[PDB]
RNA sequence: AUGAGCAGGUUGAAGGUUGAGUAACAUCAACUGGAGGACCGAACCGACUCUCGUUGAAACGAUAGCGGAUGACUUGUGAUU
RNA sequence: UGAGUAACGCUUGGGAGUGAGAAUCUCCCAAACCGAUUGACUAAGGUUUCCUGGACCAGGGUCGUCCUUCCAGGGUUAGUCUGGACCUAAGCUGAGGCUGAAAAGCGUAGGCGAUGGACAACAGGUUAAUAUUCCUGUACUUACAGUUAGACUGAUGGAGUGACAAAGAAGGUUUUCCACCCCCAUAAUUGGAUUUGGGGAUAAAUCAUAAGGUGGUACAAUAGGCAAAUCCGUUGUGCAUAACAUUGAGUGAUGAUGUCGAGUGAAAGUAGCGAAGGUGGUAUUAAUCAUGCUUUCAAGAAAAGCUUCUAGGGUUAAUCUAGCUGUAACCAGUACCGAGAACGAACACACGUAGUCAAGGAGAGGAUCCUAAGGUUAGCGAGUGAACUAUAGCCAAGGAACUCUGCAAAUUAACCCCGUAAGUUAGCGAGAAGGGGUGCUUAUGUAAAAGUAAGCCGCAGUGAAGAACGAGGGGGGACUGUUUAACUAAAACACAACUCUAUGCCAAACCGUAAGGUGAUGUAUAUGGGGUGACACCUGCCCAGUGCUGGAAGGU
């Protein structure tokens, strides 16, 4: 076969992240796909044990990931961040977030999963 | 005069020639009398059943028709005067807007010579002989180039008003009627003594060199691709088929009809005309 | 002048609408070949009041009911709107 | 592509309408034998 | 029959004005002038090649290339054989 | 049965809500394509598909609370817009008439027939759905009487105008654009900023003003313009070098103490509030003046309408012109779609369909890459990342050995500067071949810029995208073109040019039974037919046979 999909892009899939980053940090629980909300909670942690420093470095570095959602602006959910969010993590050595497996989905039977992250 | 044109367009070479336009005619740029123009509907080769009948005809420009007093006889005994020498699309000779004294206006045939400012007259008694004059051939004397002809009385001139054509005078013959004339191509008819005439050639006399270049130029001009006929299949005409560039295998070339063509003569010889004749291009009767 | 050409009135929100202003456009359903001049002389001589300006549309017919077994076509209607000086008011 | 049915309404009322084929014998027969075979749709005119 | 359309950019003809030259022509140089079934190329038209599809998206097409593109051009509307 | 197999026909992530039930519906926020378009306006078509509320048998390639589906209710508003009531082209019809066994065919006067001509309206607002139509404000027109003043009107007919090609170029005036300036919000925790972001307009009509364009102008005779003529035409005379006639984009003033307006913002960004509403340059851009001009040849619509002309009439006043008061302005269309879901394709199908508006950066540009105004979620998903297939990317050394063939694929690629052969119809070949430079900063550059010198970085600087691979010899056809829609685009067909033949006008050839018509409103420097096929040089021999033309006594 020809015309097809541009599909699931290496661009589709950091994309993905980035928005789903940007969601949970926002309001703080994900009902996502199973096998999309593994693949997030690496890029999860990774950011929120960058941000317990708050030097313009990692403000610089944060800004490469983040995007802005309809609770919390990008300018304002960096600051809702690296005020209550990091710094309430700053003594756990890894392990900031869960990923909790749901009932199957009635359209597709798909593995939803709910990503969230609590002390 | 004919003048060549210097392409200069680098597909292919065409040595087009055309003629001057600008040394023989006065005031090229194109303003005719309204008076005297009405619009000719291109028929273009078809026929009142919207058949084809004539082939490889149609696609000329738009034209428009200029009426021309090839009759000559409304204007008699009355002088006249050429104003200009135009270029009348229709024809392949030059057509001349002339002003008779009472101030009427009309298209002529400009025999080869005329000028701005000249007297041309039409009668019906001996007049002078300068060219564009008008009168019965039993007056001209034997010997002057005469064109604008016509065969019945008070017909109007059919024979012999092409580019550059003229007919000879050859004395009178044994009746007392038919003065004699030497038309074009050989012949030579008796045309009656109550029979008008111009004299004097017509102008254009250049027609025949001019070289149409591009098979466009020639679209334009109203002619349409001819398909030979060994092209045709054997269907739709009688030279088709053969497994590749077979001749005329009939024992004579036909038409896309089915008539013998060849050199087979045509002429309806129980007509009234044909003791009008004294030769015909070839011999006798 | 038979005012046979005064078939019927219609109430909808659009014309309650227009109504409620000060120029005060009836409207009423006319013969489908009636014209805008004998609407006005027709509603000149059942009413009273000589109307200022006459509008006309017409509705053409549609397929009703859709589907149900045995589906139809619509009704040819001629709509005119009726306006009236500043004013003056009148009722059916 | 450009199919064989491009359609214009002036065109097939000329073409196939009522005015066309009450005006010569042919169109005339076919009228009696469309009200022959009882067409509720007799010609093109209605719809 | 009647209307519409051809982004953009080049080459710079014939002719003409001037100067030299000519016994006078012819010829040459500059300037003007802006032609052509001209040039490169989009819309537009056409359909040369591969690959794919060939119970297809499609009763003849797609991506990518491809030829013409002020002319024997392209196109709509109406009439006609 | 094949089989619950292939297919499901270009695209995402989430929050909140609803609901018994949600990937699929509503809202929000992003995200991803489009942007000479998937945007905006309409013609053609289609025929209610439009708006609101409700429903979820069937249709939707899944689901569905939802659909362009179904049900109930609703919407289309014109003196000026598209068309009739005006005009005609091709052409169609066609009284009498012509021809034809019959039907029918041809055709004159008349009549129809837009894709064209002529005809008067602009701006803004409003509803869920209409809008030059409704409303607000300001206008114009064409008729009708009645009235005031002036004037003799002057057509069913004559004349002028209407009325016209393609290409090219250069000017005028506003604009685009550039600069300045008034106004508005903005003043910033990530190191640094003393800015950053947006907007800056107002119409037809009336009055005056109009750069510039066109084309002599007055007077006198008149034999023509089916009669008539003071009009046109024609012929004389003077002024001439600008008068006169006619046309004219734009300018200013009214329209406008109005509407609109960036933003602000209550009960939805809606209601209402609503500041500036400008100056100069312009070596660039489109649009109008323009139915203008110039040139060339393939010689470039008709009629109605407007102005005029007399005839005809009128005076014991008709008719027209200018103004005032009043009256009337008819008939159909007007929603919505205008296509990767309402049209033509059997469909919610990758295809097709006339015209118009067409932003910004670099750029020659409507190319090319990204974005704006605005608009869509390509109506099956979720995974895994095996063979295998398509599509892209990449591949060391070699570089055509595979192969029917270098088919395909690859290299060059825009701009600027050098340089460019053989051959020839002396036009071309030629973007020939072959090479070099390209980025940023400073100063110089001219009026902007290209350029110039110095300096600096990188592996590489039209750093991405979109831009010719070339040379040499041969065959065919001269070339540009056309062709077998949907397997052949070629060496075939065409063509310019050549020759031969027929044809003397009621031409010949042709369609039709004939009328009629083309050829041709043509006339041998023209038209039909056969054959070859630019240009150069050549076109030898045979007239027994076939064919063609002529023959004059004979034979049948
Ligand atoms: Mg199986
Ligand atoms: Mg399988
Ligand atoms: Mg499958
Ligand atoms: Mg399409
Ligand atoms: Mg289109
Ligand atoms: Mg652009
Ligand atoms: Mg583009
Ligand atoms: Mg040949
Ligand atoms: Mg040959």
């Amino acid at each position: 076969s020809y015309i097809n999909k541009p599909g699931k892009t290496s661009a589709w899939r950091v994309m993905t992240v980035r928005q789903q980053v940007s969601a949970v940090l926002a309001y703080g629980k994900i009902e996502t796909t199973l096998k999309k909300a593994k693949n997030t909670q690496k890029r999860l942690d990774k950011l929120i044990t960058l941000a317990k420093v708050d030097n313009f470095n990692n403000r610089r570095q944060v800004k490469k990931w983040l995007l802005n959602t309809n609770l919390f602006d990008v300018d304002q959910l960096m600051d809702h961040l690296f005020s209550k969010v990091a710094p309430k993590y700053e003594k756990t050595p890894g392990g900031y977030s869960r990923v909790l497996k749901l009932g199957p989905r009635r359209g597709d039977a798909t593995e939803m999963a709910i990503l969230q992250l609590t002390d | 005069p004919i003048k060549k044109i210097i392409s200069r367009s680098n597909s292919g070479i065409h040595h087009s020639t055309v003629i001057d336009y600008k040394k023989l005619l006065t005031t090229n740029k194109n303003k005719p009398e309204k008076s005297l123009l009405v619009t000719l509907k291109k028929h273009g080769g078809r026929n009142n059943q919207g058949k084809i009948t004539v082939r490889h005809q149609g696609g000329r420009n738009k034209r428009k028709y200029r009426i021309i007093d090839f009759k000559r006889t409304h204007y008699d005994n009355i002088e006249a005067t050429v104003k200009s020498i135009e270029y009348d699309p229709n024809r392949s000779c030059f057509v001349s807007l002339i002003t008779y004294a009472n101030g009427a206006k009309s298209y002529i045939i400009s025999p080869d010579g005329i000028k701005v400012g000249d007297k041309i007259l039409a009668s019906e008694h001996p007049i002078d002989i300068k060219p564009g004059f008008s009168m019965p051939l039993a007056f001209i004397p034997e010997g002057t180039q005469v064109h604008n002809i016509e065969l019945h009385p008070k017909g109007g001139g059919q024979i012999a008003r092409s580019a550059g054509s003229y007919a000879r005078i050859l004395g009178q013959d044994e009746t007392g009627k038919y003065v004699i004339l030497q038309l074009l191509s050989g012949e030579t008819r008796k045309f009656l003594k109550e029979c008008r005439a111009t004299v004097g050639v017509v102008s254009n006399l250049d027609h025949n060199l001019v070289v149409i270049g591009k098979a466009g130029r020639n679209r334009h001009r109203g002619i349409r691709p001819t398909v030979r006929g060994s092209a045709m299949n054997p269907n739709d005409h009688p030279h088709g088929g053969g497994e590749g560039r077979s001749p005329v295998g009939r024992d004579a070339p036909r038409t896309p009809w089915g008539k013998r063509h060849m050199g087979v003569k045509t002429r309806n010889m129980k007509k009234a005309s044909t003791n009008l004749i004294i030769r015909n291009r070839k011999g006798e009767q | 002048d038979v005012t046979n050409v005064l078939l019927k009135p219609v109430l909808t929100e659009k014309v309650y609408f227009n109504q409620m202003g000060e120029t005060k456009k009836y409207v009423f359903v006319v013969n489908p070949k009636a014209s805008k001049t004998r609407v006005k002389l027709a509603f000149e001589l059942v009413y009273g009041i000589k109307p200022l300006k006459v509008n006309t549309l017409i509705r053409k017919p549609t397929t009703i009911r859709g589907g149900s077994r045995f589906p139809g076509l619509s009704k040819l209607e001629k709509l005119a709107v009726i306006t009236l000086p500043k004013g003056i008011a009148i009722s059916v | 592509m450009k199919r064989t049915y491009q359609p214009s309404k002036l065109k097939r009322a000329k073409t196939h309408g009522f005015l066309a084929r009450m005006a010569t014998a042919s169109g005339r027969k076919v009228l009696k034998l469309r009200r022959k075979k009882q067409r509720a749709q007799l010609t093109v005119s209605s719809e």
